[PDB]
Order: structure tokens, then C-alpha cells, then sequence
């Protein structure tokens, strides 16, 4: 027997079974209703310092696999399911869930009630929390750890996931038949691209390439100065953990790309900060969007389209300067979900295009973009 | 799973191929796999339990008619597959003969061997630690009864002794990421419980009869819809519990608590002590509910209209016969012979040609 | 692993009790257990290869068959257990059944797991490394044959281009503590040789029998010792080839080199491949050897005595009765019969009684 | 594929596969001839330092368990094997070799020619080596280590697995039926022993206790004075690591014992250093004596009898002052395996009467160690 145990701030209580790591995970504890791409969401950086809870019961059927990383690493601060399926069984599958955890010296664990979990996060809002697997958990403890966690409102996390040094990528999208692909060459890819880097994921980059992008991934605190130095015929603003608003240096950078007539394109965090930069407001959700189902309206075309979503933060519509329009709202919530620059050649989205995982719908998001940098090579 | 009657076409192939052979289906739902699966061979109808064996394990020959119910499925495939595990088989065994995904097979194998564990320490070996996770894989009383060699009821009385009930969640299309206020519900061995009994109501429950089969047609749910409508539109609260997912019984808008469960003694008392019916309908949905109707009795279940006693005048032979002859009525000449030459001569008695029911 | 002989007593209850039944035994020597294993099975004398298969995969009744074997074993236990493997059975169903211990029984299982790859990329597949690898576990050149569709010479060659030879350990009696004087040497595939032929001495090498049988007893292992003696005291620098416990033969005293090998193409190609002898003699061993005579010739063999054609002359009947014939000497009438009528003129013409072998 | 690889000082490679951490190992190469005992060779601290190759193909067969540790951790630097079984076959077993290796942080290889090595050892005697476990073992890297290794010669190994302050110990030996007995209550214990920690093994606690003995465990650098204030009934001269020479404190403390007429008995090490503190010389083997099939002769009777040793050096046999007499001779090479003081009641032997793992032979050793005791407290 393998003893876990997660302990929330307000002090309930979830016994379960150890299928990770030993040791303790503490941060926000967060629910995802994808019933697919468990992987993808471990190891996207914007679950940085969050416990994840997922409500699809079974994680784990199919392993898990390279391909399926959207970053080097698993970022999930811990992961907690309702069960761990005796066995993986899928073609692409590398290695099981587990040992892909223990290999990530992940805490995590099965065997809780998820369905109560979700319901408190979703009727009480967001809770910090803890979990120990060990020999023997002790809840006092976990709850200390617990209500000793400074939250994640006012945390500023981009800092903490982008790289040290800036870099090309020019790597396409996975094919059934091919898989990853190989990197292209740079005199291959027509446009060229910085992308700030938030805690960016693969599939982003692997899309914008797909469109031709040659990229230059750089540290989320580059200036302004330092990037317009490299005439970029666009800049995409990453997607990333934590709070938004404590990103002085790139609200600031942003800035000042929204002075030049450079095409400017933000995902998610990027989004938020793409709106912090133009003057509008950000706020913590109650327990904010992660799901792969959600529906969000493109206003402007009166379309819906089902969207893959991780954000514990928003934008203020209220708030909104005139110089941005909204572009689409949550037809879950009404949440502001994409707004575009009046005057400039600016424009984000609250959900991920990308998805990865999640539906596609919302790919196209990035043709805009292209658009835009294209005309603005004419120019 | 679907729902089979071959043995009313006896000269008929019995083997499951491309073109449709089933005449209705039941329906389960679970917190995990094993458990949807338990509770859905529960439900069937077919008197299964869980994985009730096929074969004996000291048939020297039980591994062919293994292979074969593997390699060339029939109805009753499902049970083979523990058959096999119980034989020594292996999952890739299985899975060469079957094509049946792995996935769904260690899940078998590993009842299995919780069946064979639950045989080896008995009921002295069902402790609370034991038996609940036991029901949280879904195991049914009657199923660990037989593995314990002890009565359903024995099972049952433990459970309620170390306080081990089921809990009711809620289906809402999102995962919980929403509140719903409709009451539809299925059972699990989880912490929370949605059920949220009012205590409002006059309440009455009815029952459903499971998976449609010939002769248990939809004749039978809609004469349960009709009690729902009739009642609740009288300001009765109205209860359905029903696992068949082809019918109006079980759409939510039939009532106004939608009990998506196994038409079980089990399932339906669990049901029962949280509830609190004012009156429970056994009489509508044919001969699933009916012949649950004695045990409802006995457990202390509000049944209404037609006792079960008086049920069982009237399907017992001898009761009735006695009860015509009471009211002076005409039945034909009839007899009970037990022998062969027995007949022949009661036969000369009563005179061909004849009606022999088994 | 002993040697039977049941096919000469039909009558005879052929199941192994506590009584013994066998009639000789072979012994092999192998870095590991699978190769030890493996090495006995082709050095039985009983045609097999190793695992090769007892049941079809395609017979319905395999699983009841190979069960009675385990359940009960019989002289042919061990393929039976290899064949449980390819049909599905676990090794905790093989456990049950025959109480072999489980540390041997995955051995097995993984070794048809290996032999089911093979078949699968068939001799495509048979890269250095795998190859290596497949040897390492002590397979037969003949056996990856037959899985990879190819004659076993083409096994042979492939090893000969990838450069795949085993390498000879000696017998010590103390796991390399100390050094020895004595060749008494085994082959496995490894790194160091210790074999150290010399370039000194022209040799004769004589080839055993193998384990002891009915017809192929210590008769035959008498004029290989004979053989090996007189050729030593006369000079020559002598090599046993033989793998009888029980005999003189294998004594290392015997001889000037022993190869305490399987006798067979395989593993005597192998030692002259390293020892180039002056000669081999194939004519003091009994059928085991004698078998082996125009395949070793074919390879290069340096065969002496009477040759392998020779032999054929002798061992084939027609060969023989023309032989005969030319000699002007009498024999018994005698006729091939195909077909049964043609069986019953012939033998008219033959008159009875008859002797008829087939 | 997990490789691992084994490069000895001159420049031999050994390629094989990784069964136990992952990481690298030096240390003194040695081979050890025991068929079964694995895991109590393992655990015995005389190991620090050198990497284990064990002659016998197979390792791993019965698992591990417990009772069949000689101290509280793997002392091996490394383990090299032939072949690691798919499976542990015994009703003892509670873990797996490799998942026990792991978890002890072991670097193993199997998969190698071990008689090549062994013979090798055995002809050129013991080498320094280095053992890599990883993705790519660079061999000039193992090359390196090995070569830069120190040596065994000279180095003081006993300092650094003594135990850190005293202990009591009262437990006795295993059985079948009662497995590992629980300690025995002080007042059970007729006679007190004071045992100095050179790296002893538990069997040799075990079987004095089982002989009357209460035990005070001390560091290998306790004092005589410290010792004879404790009133010990006799003086227990623990097995140990490395080289016996450099242990000054010991010789010096032993010496201060032999003044005296408490009984004294020494074991492997222990049996050195009563032969440097009577004046004797130690050297290091060729290749050593590891094993567990022995012959060592009692001289004054003229009997066999089959022992285990573990032993790399030796007490020099011509050099031997006139006070020391000659009790016990290797069968294999003669070398010397027992010594008595003519004038004292103290005397040691080579090899193992502990056994643990292997023949219970020389047990009785332990035995005319209780006499003099006994006849010690007679005055
Ligand atoms: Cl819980
Ligand atoms: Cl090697
Ligand atoms: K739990
Ligand atoms: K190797």
C-alpha cells in the first residue's frame, strides 16, 4: 500500500493512493474537464505551481509519448484522478502514466472522489492546496503547506518558465504518417517571427511554422528595443502561468510595438497582456476555463466554435478602452475572449488556437495573423 | 450490452456477426469501467450477477468450448472471458481469439482474481476495507454471496452493518463543471452523494423492466410512463428507476427523479432508504419488477395496488386452480405427472391432444 | 533431460510416475539456463530442434490437449509446456497444472516470445544483433530455420558473414578461480575462447552417440572410447564429441579434448571450424552420428573410414538390393507397394509371409 | 536498451546492461565464486569500495528480503553479473534484485562476459574499475575514473563505516520457523562483550548473542582506556574494509589489551590487526579470497573444514613473532587463516565462522571464544 492524501485550505480531505513521486506538491488545486490529452496538459507551462485535477475518471489508457509534451518538461505542480488504469494500451504509447510521473518526480494521486472535488472548486471557487504521498501523509501538515501558499493572484510565473536565452524554431506539426517532423531550414519559412516566450507551448510554435514562420523564441523580459533590432515582420506574445498583471516588462515592450505598425498577435496570457499594454483590466476568475469543450462566439461572424481553454485570469470588458474591440465572448459564461486593436494591427484570443489538446476550431485564428504581417510586407 | 433471445429460435445460428440479432439493451453507468461493466450484467436480466462462470473448472474439456466461445462469439461471450481468466488463460490469450482491446480484458482478469480472493477468505474475509472496495469495482451482494457461500441477504446485512451504502451522482453533460437541477441519478461507491432526497413529497416509485427482451416489449414502459405521467401531473413526486436507454421511461423530462440503475433488489432497496417512497409500483414493468415483488415485501418496501401475495395466486398453479375451483369456473382437465409412464397414464386421463409446460 | 522410448512399447501406460521409465539421458552445459536448456533439447537425439511445436495453433482442441499433457506429464511435457506458451496459457496457469517451479516456466515463455518475433520478421529480420542475441539463448541454427521459413544452412552462412560464433569455456570446478590443464570445454556465445586448439598435433576426432536408447546403447559408446585410446597411445591428439553423462566417453580421462557438445551439424561444425582435424570418425557412434555424414562432408568435413556414400550404398535399401544384385548374392524377395491392392498382387508374387517395414 | 559499461585500469571493456541505478561506480574490482548469498554479500561493509562480480551466472533468483542483510545498506560500489533473471523465485523474497539495487542507488551491470573478467583478475590480479550505467557510456571517460582510482592499498576503509557513537546489541540468529528472534532482555545475557566496528557484520553480533553474549558496539576508534573501563568480559575484534595497516588507533588500542587478560578474538580485519599489534605483517593478495567453498585446515587437528571468506589482504606466515602461533592454513594456497597468542587468550581467524552467506563450518570458532571467557570471569 501506497498512501496519498490531498488536503485543501479550507481543510477537506481527499484519501487516496499514491501513483507518482513521494514527497509533497503544493499550489492552486485547478479541475480540467478534457476527457483526451491528459500529456499535453501535464506538460504545459501554464499549469505552473497548479495541482490538477481531472474529471475524466480514467487517466492514463493510452501512456504516454514525446510527441505528446508541450514543453521539456511536466509543469503540473501535481495531478490528482480517479483512476489509474491497470495498463496503457495504445500504438503511440512509450512508456505508462505512472512511471512517465515517477520518471517526472510528479506527486500525484487515484483513487479520490474527483466529483466532489470539481463541485467544491466550482461552487466555492479556486482553493490552495497540498498533497502528500509517503509512508504516512500527515494532514496537519499538508495543511499547513496548504494555507501557506501565497496564491497565484499577484504571482508572476511567465518569469519563472521562459528561457534563459532566446532561440529558432522552426519545427512543423505531428503527422499520423510522418510524426514529428524535422526542422526546416530557415531560407524554407518566408516569415519571420519573435515570439515572447511565457511559458510558450510546442504546438503554438509548431502551427505558426506551419504557416511559414521562422521563429525566434526569446525571454519574456526582452525589450522592446531588443526585438524591433531584429525586424520581425510579427510578434506573437506567448501563453504562460500565474497572474498577468506583475508583468511590468512586457506590458511595457508591448508598449511599445503597439507605437510601430508591426503585426502583433497574442494567445491566452499573451492576450491578457496584449490588453494590459492597450489599458484594459485583468481579473482572477472564480475558478477560471480548462476544458477542451468550451464554446466561444466569434461576435463579428456570429459562429461558435468549441474551444480548448486554460486560464485562471481575464480580461475586464468593462474595462475596455476604445482602441479594442471584442472579437469573441465564452457562451459558457459571457467571459471576454478576443479582442482586436481599433487602430492597430492587434489582436489576441483567450483560448488556445493551438489546442493540442482539443478541438480545432480555432486554428484559424492564426490565418489573421498571417494576414496581417503579410499586408504588412507590402508595406 | 445488448440483449439476446436465442433460445426462442432454437434451430436459429447463434453466433454475433454483422447483421443484428439482439431484440433490446440495457444500459449502466459507473464512476470507472468495472464498475459500468458489474452493473450492466446486473441489469441485464438475464438472472447474471457479475461474471457468473459458464463452465466448470474441472472439465477436462471446458477449454475448448472456452476457445471456441472466444474465438466465435455468441451471446454469451462476456462470460466465457472470465471463464478463461478462471482456466489460466492470459489477456494476450484472450485477446488473440477475441480482438477484444486489452484495456477492457485486464479489467476482467482482475475481477477474477478479486472473485477467486473473495472465495479463498470468505465471508469471514469480507472486512470493511475489503468489501467496500469490492463495491467500488461493482460487485453486486448477490455475486459475492455465491463467491462467500452465504445468501444475498447475508451481504447485504453486512454492508449495512459496517454502513457501506452507495452514493448518487449526477448526470449534467459537463462534468460537474456546471449545476444541474434535475434529478438524474445512478449509484457508485464514491464519498459524495447528489441524491438530496426531497422531504417534501408524497412520493411514488416505480418500476422499469430493464433491457427490452420478446415477450417484455415496450408494452410494459409504457404503461410505466403512464403511472409517471398520471401521478406527478396528480402532485405525486414520481420516481423511475430504469436501465433500458432505448425508451421514454428513461428520458429525465418522464419524471421527476430518474433513477438510472439496475431493476435489482438490490439497486431498488438502496434506493428505497434514502427515498422514503409513500408507494412503490411493481406491476407495470412486466416480469423484471414483479418477481422482485415478494423480497420488496419482505424488506420492508411500501408496495402498492395487487399484492404480491395475491400475484402469486394467481401465477400459482395450484393456488389457482384452487381459487377456480373455488369460484366455480371451467379449466380444462390438467395434471402433474413427474415420471414419464407417469404422464402417459395421468395423459389417458386427461386426454390428448395436450399442453405440456415445463 | 532424460530419454525415452515409449514409441517401442504401445501398450505401455507412457505417463512419468515415480517408477523410471527412461532409458538414457543427455546433459549440456550452457552459460545460462535458457542455453543449457536449449543445448539438451537439440542433444536429445529425438529430432527436436528445441520447442519445436506439438499441436497446430489451428487445432480447436489444442488447449484441452496441451492441458492433459501438463496436468499429467508424459515424456513430451517440456514441448507441450512451450506449446501452452503459444496458446494462451499463463505461466501461473502452467504452474497450476504442473507444478514446475515459475523461475523455469518464464524462461520457456520468454523464449517463444522470441521465436514468435522471429517468425515474424522472418530471416529479414535476423540483423547481428538479434541474431546475437537469439544464440545468446542458446537457439538452434535449425530451429530459426524453420521460423524464418529458410534452410538451416542458410542460418549458418549468416552467422558465418556477421562473424557469429560461439566461443568455448572450459570445466574447472572452480567458476575460473584457478587455472586448468584439462580441456574439457562447453560452447556459448561470449567473448573469450579458451578453446586454444594446437597446431602441434595432426587430430582425430570421433563423434558420440548422444544419450543412451534402445538399440543405441553403451555398445556404441565402448568402440568411440576404443577408438579414442588406441588412436592416443598411437599418437594422435584425440577429440571426444559427446554429450552421455553416464559414459566413459565423456570421462575427460578419455580422451585428449572433450566437447561436451550436442552431436550434431551445428555444434560439430563449429569445433572443426576451430580445430581442423585430420580426420572425423562417424562410424563408432551409432545412427546419431552416422546421420550427420554427408552433411559433414558436404561442409568440408574430413570424414574417415568408410565413406558417407558409402554408407548410403548400404543403408539404402534400393542402393543395396542393386549391390546385391551385381554381386550375384541372394536376398529375399522383396517389392515397394504403394497402394494396398497393389500390395496384395505384389505380395503374391512375393509369397507369405511378409515382412513388411515401412 | 539501458546500457552500462565496465572499464577496468587497463583499459579492458566490458559492455553489457544497466540493472541498478543509474550513475557510475569506482573501486576495486573483485570476484566472488558464492552460487547463492548474494544479497548478504552485498550488504557487507568489508565491500566498501570494490565492485562485486559474482561468478555465478545467475543472480537474483530468490530476491531479497530483510533477514538477509549483513548491515543497514548495500557496501558494494557496484555489482557486475552475468544475468539477471526475469523473475525472484523463493517465499522469502520481498523485493526484486533490480528494483532492490535501485532503490539502494546501486550502479549493476549485467550481461557481460564474467569469466572473462574473473579470469582475468584471477591472472593479473585485482584492477580498479569503473562501472557506467547511462544513455551513453563514454568509455575513456570510465577509462579515467578507474585509472585515477587510489587504490585499496594503504587506505583506511575501517574509519569510515564504523558506527558514529556506541550502541547496545542483544539480538541473536534467524530461523526458519521464527525468522529474525527479537532482542533479548540484558539480564539474559550472561556475558558482556565489547565489540569494536571495523564494518561488522550482523550475523557475527548475532551468533556471540546467541553464544551469552551482550554486546556494546563501538566505533572503530574507541580507546582501550574507554574500553577496559567498561569491565568486558571479553573483546570482540570486528570483519572491515580496506587496509588493516593504516589503522594505528586499532593496533595501538589492541595492544593496550594485550597487556592485559581479557580474552580477545578477532575476524578477517580484526584478525590483521591482532597480528600487526603482536608485531606480525599484513599484505595485500594478488587477487584475494572470495568465496564460499574454502578448504582451510585446523593444524592442530588435522581437520577441514569449508569456509567463506572475504578477504584482500593477509597476515604474513614467515614474519609471524614467536608469540604468535599458527592454528589455521588455506587449502587453496596455504596462506594464513588462524593465529593464537602463545601468552594471551587472544586469537583470530581469516575467513567468516559467521558465514552469512555460506558454510557453518567454522562456527566453533566462536566457541573456544566463549571458553576463555568463561574461564576469564573464573578469575
Ligand atoms: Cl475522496
Ligand atoms: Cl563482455
Ligand atoms: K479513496
Ligand atoms: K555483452
Amino acid at each position: 500500500i501506497k498512501s496519498a492524501l490531498l488536503v485543501l485550505e479550507d481543510g477537506t480531505q481527499f484519501h487516496g493512493r499514491a501513483i507518482g513521486a513521494t514527497g509533497s506538491a503544493v499550489g492552486e488545486v485547478v479541475f480540467n474537464t478534457s476527457m483526451t490529452g491528459y500529456q499535453e496538459i501535464l506538460t504545459d507551462p501554464s499549469y505552473s505551481r497548479q495541482i490538477v485535477t481531472l474529471t475524466y475518471p480514467h487517466i492514463g489508457n493510452v501512456g504516454t509519448n514525446d510527441a505528446d509534451e508541450e514543453s521539456s518538461q511536466v509543469h503540473a505542480q501535481g495531478l490528482v484522478i480517479r483512476d489509474l488504469p491497470l495498463i496503457a494500451s495504445n500504438f503511440r504509447n512509450t512508456e505508462d502514466l505512472s512511471s512517465y510521473l515517477k520518471r517526472h518526480n510528479i506527486v500525484a494521486i487515484a483513487d479520490i472522489d474527483t466529483r466532489k472535488l470539481t463541485r467544491l472548486l466550482r461552487e466555492k471557487g479556486a482553493q490552495n492546496g497540498c498533497i502528500i504521498a509517503g509512508d504516512n501523509p500527515d494532514a496537519a501538515l499538508a495543511l499547513e503547506k496548504a494555507r501557506a501558499f501565497p496564491g497565484l493572484n499577484g504571482m508572476d510565473l511567465a518569469k519563472e518558465v521562459t528561457t534563459a536565452e532566446a532561440y529558432s524554431w522552426t519545427q512543423g506539426s505531428w503527422t499520423l504518417t510522418g510524426g514529428l517532423p524535422e526542422a526546416k531550414k530557415e531560407d524554407e519559412l518566408p516569415f519571420h517571427v519573435v515570439a515572447y516566450d511565457f511559458g510558450a507551448k510546442r504546438n503554438i510554435l509548431r502551427m505558426l511554422v506551419d504557416r511559414g514562420c521562422r521563429l525566434t523564441i526569446v525571454p519574456a523580459q526582452t525589450s522592446a528595443e531588443d526585438v524591433l533590432k531584429m525586424n520581425p515582420d510579427g510578434i506573437f506574445l506567448s501563453n504562460g502561468p500565474g497572474d498577468p498583471a506583475p508583468c511590468d516588462y512586457a506590458i511595457t515592450a508591448i508598449q511599445k510595438f503597439l507605437e510601430t505598425d508591426i503585426p502583433v498577435f497574442g494567445i491566452s496570457l499573451g492576450h491578457q497582456l496584449l490588453a494590459l499594454a492597450s489599458g484594459a483590466k485583468t481579473v482572477k476568475m472564480k475558478f477560471g476555463h480548462h476544458g477542451g469543450n468550451h464554446p466561444v462566439k466569434d461576435v463579428e461572424k456570429n459562429v461558435v466554435m468549441i474551444t480548448a481553454q486554460n486560464h485562471g485570469f481575464a480580461v475586464d470588458e468593462a474595462t475596455l478602452p476604445a482602441n479594442l474591440r471584442v472579437t469573441h465572448k465564452s457562451l459558457f459564461d459571457g467571459t471576454l475572449q478576443g479582442i482586436h486593436r481599433t487602430d492597430k494591427p492587434a489582436f489576441s484570443f483567450q483560448g488556445h488556437p493551438e489546442a493540442s489538446p482539443g478541438p480545432h476550431d480555432a486554428a484559424p485564428l492564426f490565418d489573421h495573423f498571417i494576414e496581417l504581417i503579410e499586408q504588412y510586407r507590402k508595406t | 450490452i445488448p440483449r439476446f433471445n436465442f433460445e426462442k429460435f432454437a434451430g436459429a445460428n447463434d453466433r454475433l456477426t454483422t447483421q443484428m440479432k439482439s431484440v433490446g439493451e440495457v444500459m449502466a453507468i459507473g464512476r470507472t469501467q468495472q464498475e459500468s461493466l458489474q452493473k450492466a450484467l446486473r441489469g441485464l436480466e438475464v438472472g447474471a450477477t457479475g461474471f457468473d462462470p459458464k463452465v466448470s473448472l474441472d472439465d477436462p474439456e471446458a477449454l475448448t468450448k472456452i476457445r471456441r466461445e472466444l474465438k466465435d462469439a455468441g451471446a454469451d461471450r462476456i462470460w466465457y472471458i472470465a471463464d478463461a481468466f478462471r482456466a489460466g488463460l492470459s489477456v494476450d490469450g484472450v485477446f488473440n481469439l477475441t480482438n477484444i482491446d486489452r484495456w477492457f480484458l485486464v479489467q476482467i482478469e482482475e475481477l477474477v482474481r478479486l472473485e477467486e480472493k473473495v472465495a479463498e477468505v470468505g465471508i469471514t474475509g469480507l472486512n470493511a476495507d475489503f468489501l467496500r472496495q469490492l463495491k467500488r469495482k461493482g460487485f453486486a451482494d448477490a455475486r459475492l454471496a455465491k463467491l462467500a457461500g452465504v445468501r444475498e441477504a447475508e451481504i447485504r446485512k453486512l454492508r449495512d452493518q459496517y454502513d457501506l451504502h452507495p452514493v448518487y451522482k449526477r448526470v449534467d453533460t459537463c462534468a460537474a463543471e456546471f449545476a444541474t437541477d434535475t434529478a438524474y441519478m445512478y449509484s457508485t461507491y464514491e464519498e459524495e452523494c447528489e441524491a438530496n432526497p426531497s422531504t417534501d413529497r408524497e412520493k411514488i416509485m416505480v418500476l422499469g423492466g430493464g433491457p427490452n427482451r420478446i415477450g417484455q416489449g415496450i408494452e410494459f414502459d409504457y404503461c410505466c410512463v403512464h403511472a409517471s405521467l398520471a401521478l406527478r401531473e396528480d402532485g405525486y413526486e414520481t420516481i423511475m428507476v430504469n436501465c433500458n436507454p432505448e425508451t421514454v421511461s428513461t428520458d429525465y423530462d418522464t419524471s421527476d427523479r430518474l433513477y438510472f440503475e439496475p431493476v435489482t433488489l438490490e439497486d431498488v432497496l438502496e434506493i428505497v432508504r434514502i427515498e422514503k417512497p409513500k408507494g412503490v409500483i411493481v406491476q407495470y414493468g412486466g416480469q423484471t419488477p414483479l418477481k422482485l415483488a415478494r423480497a420488496l415485501e419482505a424488506a420492508g418496501v411500501p408496495v402498492i395496488g395487487t399484492s404480491p401475495d395475491a400475484i402469486d395466486r394467481a401465477e400459482d398453479r395450484e393456488r389457482f386452480q384452487h381459487a377456480v375451483e373455488r369460484l366455480k369456473l371451467k379449466q380444462p382437465a390438467n395434471a402433474t405427472v413427474t415420471a414419464i409412464e407417469m404422464a402417459v397414464e395421468k395423459a389417458k386421463e386427461i386426454g390428448y391432444p395436450l399442453v405440456v409446460r415445463p
